[PDB]
């Protein structure tokens, strides 16, 4: 469907580079998600930015807070895209 | 490290983790993989889990138990009012919240209701620090479906005093369906029902399953029904016989019922994989040996009623849930009284003969989800 092939195709793109998921994630959620604004590269450069906004990426897309939603589906897949993206960031 | 699955039970709490591939569910430092949702104090100490429970007839008004319900409730709350009468322990009001009133070391001491289950929850989490060589914090929270947000947050208050970081709250027939991994199958949505008899509440659950994602279509039972009764149907019987072998009614005494009590929930154990138990208790009553005998089926007869019984929610269930029972794509065997082989053939043959979900022991089937979704919250769960 419309909603999954975008998150898909974002995934693929992006390579599990977290600066470049977290940069572009406004693009995959939710119409009605207002609690995201958009972020540069500007505010990814160090690894305490790249820890501060993906601990504020994953809060957006928890599959708690998501349960029940008509958009749990997409939260879940971008949560799981963010973890391992940022589990590779760790390992570097 | 890990993040774990705690099971917050009415009588029995139980701890699992995910870790190198499997869950395992968690014995405690007495071998046991249930904990008493106990807390005792003495002069001494405070006492949790079995400690606390083994005690209870010595100690009965300084015991607490049963605080999962009074979590999330006002002190005017019906059924608390209702059910303070049940208990030992002295419940008190401050300002509209529940306390519990008890003696410790002496003094005068009130809890509140989540400060109990902090309690609990902190004996589960040093189980799981015993087992995994390190500190836990992360922790899935499970809870009865039925659970308002009050409770829910309540709950998730137990936690973050128990010094846990409480991942997300789940529900309790929800997590049985995850450790059976009912979610993870391709096709139609699937009805999942979840027949659940614990110690003192009974629960049926129908649950719809499509691309992963869980709604609870129905919920039914009885928040006064569990192995709890069936073990009182047992005391009754032998304070019957005692009587008529001694001429001695034991009926007034309350250390001496607690320890038969007790004495009849061992041998119910015994029966659910053996056909007769043998109960042994030294100077039950006024320095009187109390040895005996009973079968299965004699135990099952004084429950007879309440064991058939259990089918009255299951087909409400399925009325609420606009299903006809062969609409059922999976029954789910939960609580540690379904290990009764009566209650294993009641719900069967309800079924028409239908194979049940139960491979996972029943009274840990909760916790084993619980840890399942805990990795994943936390990504200790891939692909
Ligand atoms: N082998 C057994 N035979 C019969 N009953 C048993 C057996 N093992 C445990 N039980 C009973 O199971 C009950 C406790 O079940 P359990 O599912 O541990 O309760 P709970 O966690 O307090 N309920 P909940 O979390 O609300 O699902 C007690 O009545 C036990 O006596």
């Amino acid at each position: 469907d419309p909603e999954k092939l975008k998150i898909l195709e974002w995934i693929e793109g992006k390579e599990r580079n977290i600066r470049a998921l977290l940069s572009t994630m406004h693009t995959v959620l939710w119409a009605g998600e207002t609690k995201w604004k958009p972020v540069g590269m500007a505010d990814l450069v160090t690894p305490e930015q790249v820890k501060k906004v993906y601990r504020k990426a994953v809060l957006v897309v928890h599959p708690c807070k998501a349960t029940g939603q008509p958009y749990e589906q997409y939260a879940k897949m971008i949560f799981m895209e963010l973890n391992d993206a940022w589990s590779e960031f760790e390992n570097q | 490290g890990p993040a774990v699955g705690i099971d917050l039970g009415t009588t029995y709490s139980c701890v699992g983790v995910f870790q190198h591939g499997k869950v395992e569910i968690i014995a405690n430092d007495q071998g046991n993989r249930t904990t008493p949702s106990y807390v005792a104090f003495t002069d001494t100490e405070r006492l949790i889990g079995d400690a606390a429970k083994n005690q209870v007839a010595m100690n009965p008004t300084n015991t607490v138990f049963d605080a999962k319900r009074l979590i999330g409730r006002r002190f005017d709350d019906a059924v608390v009012q209702s059910d303070m009468k049940h208990w030992p322990f002295m419940v008190v009001n401050d300002a509209g919240r529940p306390k519990v009133q008890v003696e410790y070391k002496g003094e005068t001491k009130s809890f509140y209701p989540e400060e109990v289950s902090s309690m609990v929850l902190t004996k589960m989490k040093e189980i799981a620090e015993a087992y995994l060589g390190k500190t836990v914090t992360n922790a899935v929270v499970t809870v009865p479906a039925y659970f308002n947000d009050s409770q829910r947050q309540a709950t998730k208050d137990a936690g973050t005093i128990a010094g846990l970081n409480v991942l997300c709250i789940i529900n309790e027939p929800t997590a049985a369906a995850i450790a059976y991994g009912l979610d993870k199958k391709v096709g139609a949505e699937r009805n999942v029902l979840i027949f659940d008899l614990g110690g003192g509440t009974f629960d049926v659950s129908i649950l719809t399953i499509e691309d992963g994602i869980f709604e609870v279509k129905s919920t039914a039972g009885d928040t006064h029904l569990g192995g709890e009764d069936f073990d009182n149907r047992m005391v009754n019987h032998f304070i019957a016989e005692f009587k008529r072998k001694h001429k001695k009614d034991i009926s007034e005494n309350k250390r001496a019922v607690r320890r038969l009590r007790t004495a009849c929930e061992r041998a119910k154990r015994t029966l659910s994989s053996s056909t007769q138990a043998s109960i042994e208790i030294d100077s039950l009553y006024e320095g009187i040996d109390f040895y005996t005998s009973i079968t299965r089926a004699r135990f099952e007869e004084l429950n007879a009623d309440l064991f058939r019984g259990t089918l009255d929610p299951v087909e409400k269930a399925l009325r609420d849930a606009k299903l006809d029972k062969s609409q059922i794509h999976d029954i789910v065997l939960v609580g540690g009284s379904t290990r009764i082989p009566k209650i294993q053939k009641l719900l069967q043959d309800f079924f028409n003969g239908k194979e049940l979900n139960k491979s996972i022991n029943p009274d840990e089937a909760v916790a084993y989800g619980a840890a399942v979704q805990a990795a994943i919250l936390s990504g200790d769960k891939s692909e």
